[PDB]
C-alpha cells in the first residue's frame, strides 16, 4: 500500500476520508492483463504503463 | 496476440508463473534441506 | 616516516594483505625499527570527573 | 671514458672500483664468475629476488661485456654486493659504508617484490555462503574459484 | 495450501517458515564447531623438545 | 509443495482463491506411471517430461 | 620484509603447512629474526566513549 | 681462462681462489676429496640437503675434472663452504665474508626443500567421519587411505 | 628451517613419537636454537567488536 | 514394455524399490548401531 | 509401520528418530575421552632431571 495508493489532495488525516483522489496502481501478469482488459472491456494489445 | 494452440497456451502459463516458482521456490525447497536432509551444501566430497 | 617508508599503503585500513611490513636497514647504520611498541594513549575521563 | 654501467663488465669494472683497486687481467672473469653466481643465489631460479638480470644463455657465452639488462634502480646494489663478494680475493675486507650500502640495497631489491607476496588467502574450503550475499554460485566458499 | 508468514514485496510472492532466518547463524556453529574439532584431531601434543 | 503446486496466476491473496490456474506435478515411479497411465487411460510408453 | 621472504606464502592464511618458517641468515651479517613478537594492536573503543 | 663453474676442478679452483692463494699440483685431489666428503655429509643419503650434486661412480673415477651437476643457484655456497673447509690445510682462517656467504648459501639450499618436507599428517586412526562429508568411503578418517 | 631441519618429520601431526628433536649445531657458528618460544598469536575479535 | 515373466516383475519391483531401501536404510539401520552395537565404526581391531 | 519423523525431500521418502541428530557430538564425545585416556596413560610422570 505505500508504493500502491497514492492520494495527497493535501488530505490532513488518517482515514483520508478528506480526500479526493486515492490513486491506487496495479502490477498484474501477462494473463492478468489479458483477464483485466475481459473484465472492463478493453484492447488487450495496447499494454498500459505507470 | 491470438495463437489458440492449446498447450501454447497452457504451457505459456506455467513458463510464465515459474518465474516465481523460481526465486522464491529456490529458497523455499531449499529449507527443507538445512533441516531435512543436511545443513551443508554443495560439495559432498571434501578431504 | 623511515620505516614505514615504501609501504604505507598497509597501514591505511585494508584488510587486504596478510601482515605489516617493515623496512629494516639502512645507509648509514642499521635500522632500530624496534617493532611499533607506541601508541598514542586512549581517552580516559579523569578520576576526579568521574 | 666509459659511460653508464650496462656491460655485466662495468658491474664488475666498478665493483673493483668501490673497493680500492684498479687492475685488469683475465682476472675479470673470475670476478664475473663471482657475479653470476651471486646473481643465481638471490633469484632461486625465480622465487628469490627479481632484477631482470639476464644469464649466459646455456649457449657457451657465460660472461664479460654482455648486457646484465638489471634495472636502473638494482644497479647500486648488486655492485656494492659484489664488491663485499670478490673484496676477499684481494685479500680485503671491504669498508663499513659499503657492506652497509649492500646491506641496504639488497632489502630494496626485494622491496617491491615482498609486497607483491603479500596476498592473503581466500576463503576456506567451509565457511557459509552468506545470506547477504546474493547469487549463490558456489555455496559456501569456493576456496579454489 | 497452507502458509507460515507470507506476503508480497516488489509485487513478488514472498513466503518463509521459522527455519530460514536460523540458517546463517546455523551454519557458523557448525563451521566453528568442525574447525575446533580439527584443532583437537589434528595438532602436535605437549612433548618436549630434546636436543 | 513449494516446487509442485505453482499458480501464480497473478493470484493475490493467502487461499488462492482468486487463482485460475494451479498447475500441479507428480514424480512417479516407473511403476507408478505404468498404473497411473492405465487409470486415466494413456500410453505407456509414452514417458513424460515437465 | 627479508625474515618472511622465500615464504610469504606460508602467512596468507593456509592451514596446510605443520608450522611457520623464518630466514635465520643473511650475508652481510648474522640476521635478527627475534621470532616476530610485533602484532597490531587491536581496536578498544577508549575507555572515554564507554 | 676458462668459463663457467662445470666440473668438480672449478668448484676447488675457484674455492681456492676465494680465500686468496693460487696454486695447484695434485693438491686437487686432496682438496676434492674434502669437498666430496663435504657433499655427502650434506645430503644424508637423500634426508639432508638435496643439491643435484653427482658422486664418484662407484665406478674407481673418485674425482677431479668430472662434472659436479649442481643446480646454478647452489654453486656460490658449496663452493664458498668448500673454501672454509680447506683453509686450515694452507694453515688459514677465512676471512669474515666468506663465512658469512658459507652460512647464508648452505641455508638457501635447504629451503625450497624444508618448504617441501612441511607437509601436515592426515586425520588420526580415530576421529568421526562427519556428516556434512558426503560418501561415506572409509568411515571415521582413513588414518592411512 | 635449520633447526627443524632433519626431523620436520616429527611435527606434522604424529603421536609416534616421544619427543620433538632440534639440530643443535652448525658449521659456521654454534647454533642459537632457543627451544621454540614463538607461536602465531591467535585469533581474538577485537574488544571494540565485542 | 510388455514381459510378463512374472519373476522379472516382482523383481523388477523390489530392485526399483531397494534404490530408496538404499538412501534412507543406509542411514536408518546405521542408528540400530550408535546405540545398539557400538558408537565406532569400520575399523574394529585398532591399537 | 510406525514413524518416527518422516516427510519426502527431493520426492524421496525421509525418516529419522531421536537418535540421528545426536551421533555428530556423540563421537566427539568418546574421541576426545579417549585421547584423553591416552593421555593420563602414555606419558612421563614427573620426575626430576639429572647428570
Amino acid at each position: 500500500a505505500c508504493s500502491h495508493v497514492i492520494w495527497d489532495s493535501n488530505s490532513k488525516l488518517m482515514d483520508k476520508s478528506d480526500a479526493r483522489h486515492c490513486t491506487v496502481i496495479h502490477s498484474m501478469s501477462q494473463n492478468g492483463w489479458e483477464d483485466f482488459a475481459e473484465k472492463y472491456d478493453l484492447d488487450a494489445d495496447d499494454i498500459p504503463s505507470f | 496476440e491470438n495463437r489458440l494452440e492449446s498447450i501454447l497456451s497452457r504451457f505459456d502459463a506455467d513458463w510464465t508463473a515459474s518465474d516465481e516458482a523460481r526465486r522464491e521456490a529456490k529458497n523455499d525447497l531449499f529449507f527443507s534441506r538445512v533441516s531435512q536432509w543436511d545443513d551443508w551444501l554443495s560439495q559432498y566430497t571434501t578431504l | 616516516p623511515e620505516q614505514i617508508a615504501g609501504f604505507e599503503h598497509m597501514y591505511d585500513g585494508n584488510d587486504d594483505y596478510p601482515y605489516y611490513l617493515l623496512n629494516r636497514t639502512d645507509e648509514n647504520s642499521g635500522d632500530l625499527p624496534t617493532q611499533p611498541l607506541a601508541y598514542y594513549e586512549n581517552p580516559e575521563v579523569p578520576q576526579a570527573n568521574a | 671514458k666509459g659511460d653508464l654501467v650496462r656491460a655485466a663488465l662495468r658491474k664488475l669494472g666498478v665493483a673493483s672500483d668501490a673497493t680500492l683497486t684498479d687492475v685488469e687481467p683475465q682476472s675479470m672473469q673470475d670476478a664475473v664468475d663471482d657475479l653470476e653466481a651471486m646473481m643465481a643465489e638471490w633469484y632461486q631460479d625465480g622465487k628469490g629476488i627479481i632484477t631482470g638480470y639476464v644469464f649466459s644463455d646455456d649457449e657457451n657465452p657465460p660472461a664479460e661485456g654482455d648486457d646484465h639488462g638489471l634495472r636502473s634502480s638494482a644497479v647500486s646494489a648488486v655492485f656494492h654486493n659484489l664488491a663485499c663478494r670478490i673484496a676477499p680475493d684481494y685479500a680485503l675486507e671491504a669498508t663499513a659504508k659499503i657492506i652497509a650500502t649492500a646491506k641496504y640495497g639488497k632489502e630494496l631489491l626485494y622491496k617491491q617484490t615482498a609486497i607483491s607476496r603479500a596476498k592473503r588467502a581466500p576463503y576456506p574450503s567451509r565457511m557459509p555462503t552468506g545470506s547477504g550475499n546474493s547469487f549463490p554460485n558456489l555455496n559456501e566458499w569456493h576456496y579454489f574459484p | 495450501p497452507v502458509f507460515g508468514e507470507w506476503g508480497f514485496v516488489e509485487d513478488k510472492e514472498v513466503y518463509e517458515g521459522v527455519v530460514r532466518l536460523t540458517k546463517d547463524g546455523q551454519r557458523l556453529r557448525n563451521m566453528i564447531m568442525s574447525f575446533n574439532a580439527d584443532i583437537v584431531a589434528r595438532t602436535p601434543k605437549k612433548k618436549p623438545f630434546f636436543w
